[PDB]
């Protein structure tokens, strides 16, 4: 037994393709558009994911042939998978409105979301090279897909391509670095590579074999994760692709990697050549989005930037080794989610607009002044005003930085929020005091969405007041490694 | 070397299939076959080729020679050596590889290229998209026939075509899995296109669909491509599903039971069997075709895989 | 059954041909051994001799990658 | 070779190691009928109400009460394994002390 | 073949003899190599073996030498193969060594 | 001599890399050259597990290649689509 | 000699990725391809020599073929003699690790595959199928029929 | 203390050395044994199994003692270590040495756990010194269920006694205090003497160290004997400012336990004498010479009996005696496990004029030259005073008594192995040093750690019912059902001994 | 792989008998007397999968007594995915 | 650890030794014997420095020879 959770979405999505394909090839239904009846059912699928995950945790370790030949489940898997799983709910629960608009006739593109739920379940859960790399390509390949969905627009085709070679590339030069990691190695399995690898300290002890693969593992996670050292066409696919899809890939895929990275990572590889390399990308990744955030316009293509930006404070938790730091990270990852989910479900509230820029999107005091204020409240999450749940999140990063010691990494952190918090009230600014730019008026959502601002907005600013459960949770993460 | 004792032999046997086959097909027809060149036609193949030899160029185009003029060659080289691992009797294989049948997969999958290349070079559209969808034929018949493979390897211990001809020592697997060498032979057929199967082999549709310049030798070499891939594929349902080169058992006392002499009889059977289904049935469009590859002979092959693995599964017989 | 017999059979004759290669094998090491000290003079080369081990246990010397192939 | 020997194993009191179904699903509680029984149920309403768009209520329903066949046995299944192993709760050694 | 000089198929041959026979030095000298692969460490239990087989052999080519060198000349032209004569090695079997 | 056989995949895999370098115009030899270097891995693993005497690199073979083989797959498609009829 | 003549592989490999002409490409990829097998032939890997025939050029230059011609771009051994007795051929020693003590990277290839169908389906159906073959779509009473223009 | 690093910035790498099982926290452990005393599963302390005697049952739960190993406390003030029975006697001393203190007597093997040894009949040699049973002076025992009770010798001495003398089957001791003597210096001698003089001379070792140990090795003549003297405190020089270089001569530092592989640097260097007993070895030659001792048995090796004559030499051409603190030089038995079996005869005060010294040591020198199957390995004959009240306070009063322990090694690791222990248990059971047949009427206690009227198989009903008429441990045989009425710390070697 | 030698040669001495072949046509006989049709891709791309799921099947048939009944049950959950991506594309459409 | 030909592969008895000494290990410094002597057996490095050693020295002195 063992694999029963991800046994069931695998199974819930056979079931759900062979309902869409036989009910949307049916001239007694009319060939009708099962997306969105795929959905609701897909959101369960998850949902009863979830249960099941989670009531099995104890139970997940069940036996010796999974965890050692195959893949090995333990306690920061099963908080971190049942994060997922929620984080992947949520995206869904924005998206179903897209659906409802779009003429949807893709029952199958829900079932790749969920193919891509069992791949992320079986990424967090993998502890060999060859089953981190198969549950990677199967996650990323079904977001390959998504990406191409509006085959009649090429501007989301042409996106799904520069997203595709940079999926290969990035799952290739991974599967190069394993090759070379197992020639050292004689085995597969983390556990076993761990044995060979702790301390192996590349200046203290010889690995020229091994590092040759480690090398290669580290970057194609970073592409993976949109890392500015490989930030590549990544920006690019965020701002081309509709919003909602773009929220999927922003959220979800980015988790598992930085789950899968600590793993693969921190328990396997013991050398001071992994966390230096995070601590140059973080650095750049802050950089890069605060000078992005001023010099990007278009209102999604800022998102991906702040969120690069985001990405960036995330890594720091890894570049410094205190576990506190590790455990940092994970609060960063939760309220960068959280805001993520809350930024794209705001942007998908003016779904009525078309492409517009932030001075378009400003005007929303006078109407649905309650969005403007939301909206509000999402920048500044990103900003790192002292409020919001994001700075706290930020200053146990910080924290924890200056505990690790990382004075100047810590300081770059502290800049590129105050380089963000000038362009963020220039942005509030934008939305109440000035260019209002037409008194454009917008438009209604559905009530799932309004929830997804609902429990994180007042979650956001409730956090001051009962902060305690989130950094309780996230440090028995961080330990469990 | 030897290469030749396989190659020479094998050049009169589809020299003399193209007899066979008009031969047979004629007397199904009620009528004598080629009857005047030879003393029984034995010589109209020859004519047949001494003919073609004979005819001067349509147009010269030695120019054109890297192309499509080792097309041809690559064809026909390729059906000439999946006869090497095809062993005649014990011990008459050329070279016995314990991979052998995945050999034979493999150089259908490179028969695949013979055929895409050498309608690309044809610069005929119409001929092309004709070299297309027969490459397309050969490649959906040749999932049917690997798992078919598949079953009847099941049955045996190895791929190794020696062994899997030796395995039947007690009974065929034409008697078991007869329903599979239909489906073999259907398969076959439609693999090869000569068959019920052969509707870019229409009679016209053929000739102007597989290349432009013929000089003959083109034309010679496609057709002694075809019946040597059809001698080879009845070598297949001969050595897998009908015993190789065994006997029925019965040790006779009229008969000394030669090996290869047994080999030779059911590959006739088999090419018999090929012309008689090419006389008695209508063609199937390549859109019934292509549709009966993948909804007919893949579902019923899946199938047996899982019927030949299980009923050998549950009581130890593997 | 038969592949039984025919495994049976070459099990059994496993000892005669494993003993020739053992004799034909360490009469190859003793000729490579004293080639080793002869090439090495045994004043500067290798103050040990064979000390291949490198830990409690012999192996095979060393090869290619798959010569039977 | 397989060996349910399990990490974190046996935390509460062992019924019977390694269950063998039909017995670990004949030893469902009136709670596990009820958890195997109100999945089913979220699962057949959300698969009739998704489908009555496009029309398919029927079929639709019927999915997802495969849907929620297969997950709330496997759930039921979990909670009675980890209880007659000892992974859960498992009040019900009476079942044993009794027989 | 000639002499008992313990070829290919002189050894697969009477290897059902070597089965019945000289079963005690076989198992002692996979004991060793079970022990320890080293060659030179059980030297000794390799001469042992080979001096009760090719004792063995030498038996078996003194009494019923053609039937043994016509089964040999088998083992020799099919390549150790069994199957492929029976008679053979009915005829050298039932002679003498069962 | 694994060094050979090795260097040689190292060094194929290079070209590989390289291509995917020069080639970010043309994407038909960005597909040549990632099956490239998924083969100069994948050749990687056989010649590993030959040298090694191990049999985990020839199953990670075989997996690579049916999964680089269906990546070919949908990356021919999706390059199809992109030259939108 | 055939031992150095990866040199043909690695002179086609250099061939594949400086060539404008998409033809030359492709025929120097299946001949990387052939000189790879060629090599997995020497390390006697059989059964992988095969398989890079059949799903590397029997299947994907094959895809990569169409995509060209339509879509044009413009001594001391000691052999022990144990373990020999019974010499497991490559695929019965790939099977015996496969399908039963690794059998879950074989059933996550297996989604993988599936993936790969339901990828190759649902992007190159090209419209040609339910995709949207459904109908054009009509509906009469919100239809003006000359009402409105 | 703390542990050998973690890689892994966390638990997830292990270092415990000796019981590599794995022990759980001593809350778990002691939820484990709850959960044994409501699921009546036998459970034991993990077991090296260097002792004969199975105190440690694979068959039973296995308790993890590393972390008991790590936490060790010293007061030197009280002058007690108060430490987990799981520490190894070796770390134990060498803490007490670390305080500034030393134990008066030490335990046959490092290896082994110092509460494992104070169960198996804890001793050291010494007519005057003090046994390591009597040297603890508090002990705390793990309740059946759940906790456990601290103890002290003052505060229930039969208990106390009963327990130790129950090989643990009675109680397992969670923590051990031990009462630490003031430190003093130990000099080592290695010597080998012909056995009728070592046994007329033995009188004379006795006056002049009152301690002596003698090994017997068979077929040669003279028989290694080594011994141990207590220098006097600032003895020649007196102490002064410099504290190492004035008190040199007093106190030096020494090796101890040096050769914890059997495999030792064949380089001379310094002295370079070689021996087989302070260093494994000093020359290329002698470990060649001794590699052929261990393949051959003394009776068919010639060389042993000059290479012993040799080692002694090879003593008196090195420096003449080794000085070093009582915790730093001890008697340390090989980390190779060779079956020991034999009872030890008790010198009573009583029995003293009935017997000498000098006919006790006689006598048992005599039974084992007589021996009819000879027992490779060197035989140790040893001296431990009685368990006296004034030692470590006591309500019990116990007479002042001298012990003397002879235990017959032989080799358990050989060809065909097992045929040799088969023969040498029978040997045990009916030759001249024969536990039941003559040595009943004389009563000498078995060595706990040792096997008891061996075979086992051969004859349990001396375990059950001669060893209660040799010695009054049926008062102890009712505590074992009473101190735990599941029985789940029980052993079966302590099952036959005490029902 | 001793034996691919014989084929090593089969190739070339096959390539020669072509080429005689070739030749003997080119001596004698002196001076006197559709945008794109996808389904092909499709069906191009759905028999390397299945030629995939074939190599797959090779090992499992040839070692299918070692694997006694789990080797096989494994497969057959293999195949029961490859079983519903086959229907899948047969009730999308592909076949056709 | 299976091999090309099974048979146990050649390096997990290397491994299984590597494994056994990797149990409750203090450090894998103290065990990095048997990871070396596990990683020999893999790549057989350990012998290819001797043997270019030796072929050196050879070689130093046939090349000295020839050089005269
Ligand atoms: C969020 C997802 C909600 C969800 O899927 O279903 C809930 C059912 O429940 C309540 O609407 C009933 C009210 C639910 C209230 C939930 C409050 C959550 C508070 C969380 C704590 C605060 C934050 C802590 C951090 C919402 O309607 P529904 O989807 O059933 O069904 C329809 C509904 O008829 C209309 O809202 C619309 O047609 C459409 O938007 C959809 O909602």
């Amino acid at each position: 037994l063992a694999v029963f959770p991800e046994i069931f979405i695998i199974n819930a999505t056979f079931i759900l393709l062979i309902h869409g394909v036989v009910f949307s090839t049916s001239k007694k239904y009319d060939y009708p558009p099962l997306a969105s009846n795929v959905g609701w059912l897909g959101l369960l699928s998850v949902l009863i994911t979830l249960l099941l995950l989670a009531a099995g945790a104890p139970l997940l370790t069940i036996a010796h042939l999974f965890w050692n030949n195959l893949f090995r489940r333990d306690n920061f898997t099963y908080f971190c998978q049942i994060f997922l799983l929620l984080s992947t709910a949520g995206t869904i629960s924005m998206c179903f409105d897209f659906f409802d608009q779009e003429r949807f006739d893709a029952f199958e593109f829900i079932v790749l979301i969920l193919l891509s739920t069992c791949g992320m379940l079986f990424m967090i859960s993998a502890y060999d090279l060859i089953a981190m790399y198969l549950a990677i390509e199967l996650q990323s390949l079904c977001f390959y897909v998504i990406a191409a969905s509006k085959r009649k627009s090429e501007f989301s085709t042409e996106a799904g391509l520069k997203y595709l070679i940079l999926g290969a590339f990035s799952s290739g030069i991974l599967l190069f670095g394993c090759s070379m990691i197992y020639g050292s190695t004689g085995a597969t399995h983390f556990d076993q590579l761990a044995k060979i690898l702790t301390g192996y300290e590349i200046t203290g002890a010889r690995s020229s074999g091994i590092f040759m693969g480690i090398l290669f593992i580290a970057v194609g996670f970073l592409f993976k994760i949109t890392a500015v050292p490989f930030h590549m066409w990544a920006p690019d696919i965020y701002e081309g692709s509709p919003t909602p899809v773009t929220a999927f890939l922003s959220i979800a895929p980015k988790i598992s990697i930085f789950a899968n990275i600590l793993r693969v990572f921190i328990y396997g590889s013991y050398g001071a050549t992994l966390q230096q390399i995070f601590f140059f990308c973080s650095i750049a990744s802050m950089i890069l989005g605060a000078l992005a955030a001023m010099a990007q316009t278009k209102v999604k293509r800022l998102l991906a930037y702040s969120s690069i930006g985001h990405v960036g404070y995330i890594c720091i938790g890894f570049s410094c080794g205190t576990i506190e730091g590790i455990q940092s990270l994970l609060i960063g990852i939760f309220i960068y989610a959280l805001m993520t989910m809350d930024a794209f479900a705001i942007v998908l509230a003016l779904r009525q607009t078309r492409v517009k820029y932030i001075a378009d999107l400003g005007a929303l005091a006078k109407t649905n002044p309650i969005l403007a204020i939301t909206f509000s409240i999402t920048m500044f999450s990103y900003a790192g005003i002292p409020p919001l749940a994001g700075f706290c999140s930020k200053f146990y990063l910080f924290f924890a930085a200056l505990g690790c010691g990382a004075y100047f990494l810590a300081l770059v952190g502290v800049v590129t929020s105050v380089i963000g918090c000038f362009y963020y009230i220039r942005l509030v600014k934008r939305m109440f005091f000035d260019t209002p730019r037409t008194w454009i008026l917008y438009e209604p959502m559905d009530r799932n969405k309004s929830l997804l601002l609902a429990m994180t907005s007042f979650f956001i600013t409730l956090f001051l007041l009962y902060p305690s459960p989130l950094f309780s949770v996230t440090h028995q993460m961080a330990l469990s490694l | 070397a030897e290469i030749l004792g396989i190659i020479l032999p094998l050049l009169l046997g589809v020299a003399f299939l193209v007899l066979a086959e008009r031969k047979v097909m004629a007397f199904v027809q009620r009528r004598k076959g080629p009857d005047v060149v030879g003393s029984f036609g034995l010589l109209q193949p020859l004519a047949d080729g001494l003919k073609l030899i004979l005819k001067e160029p349509i147009s010269p185009s030695s120019a054109n020679f890297f192309l499509f003029r080792m097309a041809p060659v690559a064809t026909f080289m390729l059906s000439l050596v999946a006869w090497a691992v095809v062993p005649f009797d014990y011990g008459m294989v050329l070279s016995d590889l314990n991979i052998g049948l995945l050999y034979l997969f493999a150089i259908s999958s490179l028969g695949v290229y013979g055929i895409i290349i050498a309608g690309w070079s044809s610069n005929s559209k119409y001929a092309f998209l004709g070299a297309l969808r027969s490459a397309a034929q050969m490649v959906s018949y040749e999932v049917s026939i690997g798992l078919i493979l598949i079953t009847v390897l099941i049955c045996v211990g190895s791929c190794n075509l020696s062994e899997i001809v030796m395995a039947q020592k007690q009974i065929w697997f034409g008697i078991p899995l007869f329903p599979v060498l239909v489906m073999f032979f259907i398969s076959c057929l439609a693999e090869t296109n000569r068959a019920p199967f052969d509707l870019p082999e229409a009679e016209a549709e053929l000739v102007a669909g597989y290349n432009v310049e013929y000089s003959s030798m083109g034309f010679a070499l496609f057709f002694l491509g075809e019946y040597a891939n059809m001698i080879l594929m009845s070598g297949l349902c001969t050595l897998f599903f009908l015993g190789g080169w065994l006997p029925i058992l019965d040790l006779p006392i009229f008969k000394k039971i030669p090996g290869s002499i047994w080999f030779s009889i059911k590959v006739l059977f088999f090419l018999f069997l090929y012309i008689w289904v090419r006389a008695a049935f209508p063609r199937y469009r390549y859109d019934q075709l292509m549709g009966l590859g993948w909804k007919v002979f893949l579902p019923l092959s899946l199938a047996w895989v899982v019927s030949v693995s299980g009923l050998l599964v549950t009581f130890q017989w593997l | 059954a038969l592949k039984e017999e025919k495994y049976a059979a070459r099990r059994t004759i496993l000892p005669i041909l494993q003993a020739e290669e053992d004799e034909r094998f360490v009469s190859e090491w003793k000729k490579y051994l004293e080639y080793e000290a002869d090439v090495m003079k045994d004043v500067p080369g290798w103050k040990v001799g064979e000390n291949v081990y490198n830990s409690g246990r012999w192996m095979p010397p060393a090869t290619g990658e798959l010569r039977p192939d | 070779n397989t060996d349910i020997t399990a990490l974190e194993k046996a935390q509460y009191p062992v019924v019977d190691r390694n269950p063998a179904f039909t017995k670990v699903v004949g030893n469902f509680s009136t709670l596990d009928y009820l958890r195997f029984s109100t999945i089913t149920g979220i699962s057949v309403t959300v698969g009739y109400l998704s489908g009555i768009k496009p029309g398919i209520k029927g079929p639709s329903m019927v999915t997802g009460g495969l849907i929620g066949l297969m997950g709330g046995f496997m759930y039921a299944y979990q909670n009675s394994a980890g209880r007659l192993m000892g992974f859960f709760p498992n009040d019900g050694e009476v079942a044993s002390y009794q027989k | 073949t000639g002499n008992p000089i313990p070829t290919s198929a002189v050894l697969t041959a009477s290897a059902k003899h070597i089965g019945m026979r000289c079963m005690p030095e076989n198992v002692a000298f996979l004991k060793c190599k079970k022990n320890d692969p080293n060659p030179e460490k059980c030297l000794d239990k390799g001469r042992d073996v080979t001096r009760c087989v090719l004792g063995l052999l030498k038996d078996l080519h003194q009494k019923c030498q053609k039937e043994m060198d016509d089964y040999v000349g088998c083992m020799y032209y099919y390549t150790n193969e069994f199957d492929l004569c029976r008679k053979e090695q009915e005829a050298f079997e039932k002679v003498c060594p069962l | 001599d694994l060094i050979k056989y090795f260097t040689f995949s190292m060094i194929i895999f290079i070209l590989g890399i390289w291509g995917i370098l020069l080639n970010r115009r043309n994407i038909l030899i960005m597909l040549m050259s990632i099956e490239l270097m998924l083969l100069a891995v994948n050749s990687n693993f056989l010649v590993f597990s030959v040298s090694l005497d191990d049999m985990m690199g020839q199953v990670f073979a075989l997996l690579v290649l049916t999964v680089a083989a269906a990546e070919s797959a949908i990356g021919l498609a999706i390059f199809v689509i992109t030259f939108r009829v | 000699i055939l031992s150095v003549l990866s040199s043909l592989a690695l002179v086609s490999g250099l061939m594949v990725v400086r060539a404008k002409n998409p033809v030359h490409s492709v025929l120097f990829f299946i001949l990387v391809f052939c000189d790879t097998s060629g090599l997995l032939l020497l390390l006697g890997l059989d059964f992988f020599a095969m398989i890079f025939l059949v799903v590397y050029i029997g299947a994907i230059a094959v895809l990569f073929l169409f995509v060209v011609m339509m879509f044009h771009i413009q001594s001391l051994r000691y052999t022990v003699y144990a373990g020999k007795v019974r010499s497991w051929t490559n695929l019965e020693t790939l099977g015996n690790l496969l399908y039963t003590y690794y059998f879950v990277w074989f059933l996550v290839p297996s989604l993988i595959l599936l993936v790969a169908m339901i990828g190759a389906i649902v992007l190159t159906m090209h419209r040609t199928t339910k995709v949207k073959r459904q109908d054009v779509f009509r509906r009469n009473a919100i239809d003006f029929r000359r009402t409105i223009m | 203390e703390d542990l050998h690093t973690v890689s892994n910035w966390s638990g997830t790498h292990e270092v415990q050395t000796r019981n590599f099982n794995q022990p759980e926290n001593l809350a778990d452990l002691e939820a484990l044994v709850k959960e044994s005393h409501e699921k009546k599963l036998r459970i034991r302390p993990v077991g090296s199994g260097l002792s004969p005697n199975g105190i440690g049952l694979s068959r039973s739960g296995m308790v993890n003692l590393a972390l008991m190993d790590k936490v060790l406390e010293v007061d030197k003030e009280k002058k007690r270590v108060t430490v987990q029975a799981g520490i190894r006697v070796q770390q134990l001393v060498d803490a007490i040495k670390d305080y500034g203190l030393t134990l008066q007597n030490f335990a046959s093997i490092r290896e082994q756990q110092i509460g494992g040894i104070i169960q198996v009949g804890a001793h050291g040699t010494g007519a005057r010194l003090p046994p390591i049973d009597e040297q603890v002076i508090s002990m705390k025992l793990v309740t059946p269920a759940k906790g456990t009770i601290e103890l002290s010798r003052e505060k229930d001495p039969e208990l106390f006694h009963l327990a130790r003398c129950g090989l643990g089957g009675l109680g397992v001791v969670a923590e051990v205090t031990l009462q630490c003597v003031a430190r003093h210096e130990l000099v080592e001698h290695t010597y080998v003497s012909n056995l009728q003089e070592i046994k007329k001379n033995h009188k004379k070792l006795l006056s002049a160290n009152k301690h002596v140990k003698y090994l017997y090795i068979p077929y040669t003549d003279t028989v290694v004997v080594v011994t141990c003297n207590p220098v006097s405190k600032w003895s020649g020089p007196p102490k002064d400012k410099p504290k190492y270089t004035t008190d040199e001569a007093v106190q030096h530092v020494r090796d101890l336990y040096r050769e914890s592989i059997v495999k030792y640097r064949v380089q001379d260097s310094g002295k370079k004498s070689p021996d087989s007993s302070e260093p494994d070895i000093q020359e290329l030659s002698f470990t060649e010479l001794r590699d052929k001792l261990l393949a051959l048995d003394p009776l068919n090796d010639v060389h042993v009996a000059k290479v012993n004559q040799a080692e002694a030499e090879f003593w008196k051409k090195s420096e003449g005696y080794r000085v070093g603190w009582s915790d730093e030089i001890l008697g340390f038995d090989c980390g190779g496990q060779q079956w020991v079996s034999e009872s030890c005869f008790p010198a009573g005060t009583l029995a003293n004029p009935s017997m000498k010294d000098l006919e006790y040591i006689e006598e048992l020198k005599k039974l084992i030259e007589k021996e009819a199957i000879p027992a490779p390995a060197p035989i140790e004959q040893r001296w431990t005073a009685r368990s006296k009240s004034p030692i470590s306070p006591a309500f019990s009063t116990s007479e002042d008594d001298i012990f003397s322990w002879v235990g017959i090694i032989m080799y358990l690791p050989t060809a065909d192995p097992r045929q040799r222990k088969d023969i040498t248990d029978e040997f045990f059971h009916y030759r001249h040093l024969t536990q039941k047949q003559l040595w009943d009427q004389f009563s000498a206690y078995e060595h706990w750690a040792k096997i008891e009227i061996p075979k086992d198989k051969e004859e349990l009903e001396a375990l059950q019912a001669r060893i209660r008429k040799r010695f009054p441990v049926d008062a102890y045989n009712k505590a074992r059902r009473e101190l735990d009425p599941n029985r789940i710390l029980s052993n079966n070697m302590v099952e036959k001994l005490f029902p | 792989m001793l034996e691919f030698a014989p084929i090593f040669i089969y190739l070339v001495i096959s390539l020669l008998v072509s080429l005689i072949l070739l030749g003997v046509p080119f001596l004698f006989a002196s001076n006197s007397s559709s945008r794109f049709d996808i389904r092909f891709y499709l069906v191009s791309i759905l028999f390397l999968i299945f030629d995939l799921e074939v190599t797959f099947f090779f090992p499992w048939a040839v070692s299918l007594n070692k694997i006694d009944l789990f080797g096989f049950w494994s497969m057959m959950a293999f195949l029961f995915i490859l079983t519903i991506g086959f229907l899948y594309e047969w009730k999308r459409g592909a076949l056709d | 650890g299976w091999g090309i030909t099974g048979n146990k592969g050649r390096c997990y008895d290397f491994w299984m030794d590597f494994s056994e000494c990797m149990s409750h290990c203090r450090e894998p410094k103290d065990c990095t014997l048997l990871r070396e002597d596990y990683l020999e057996c893999l790549h057989h490095s350990k012998e290819f420095q001797r043997r270019n050693r030796i072929y050196k020295e050879e070689q130093r002195k046939l090349r000295a020879a020839s050089r005269k």
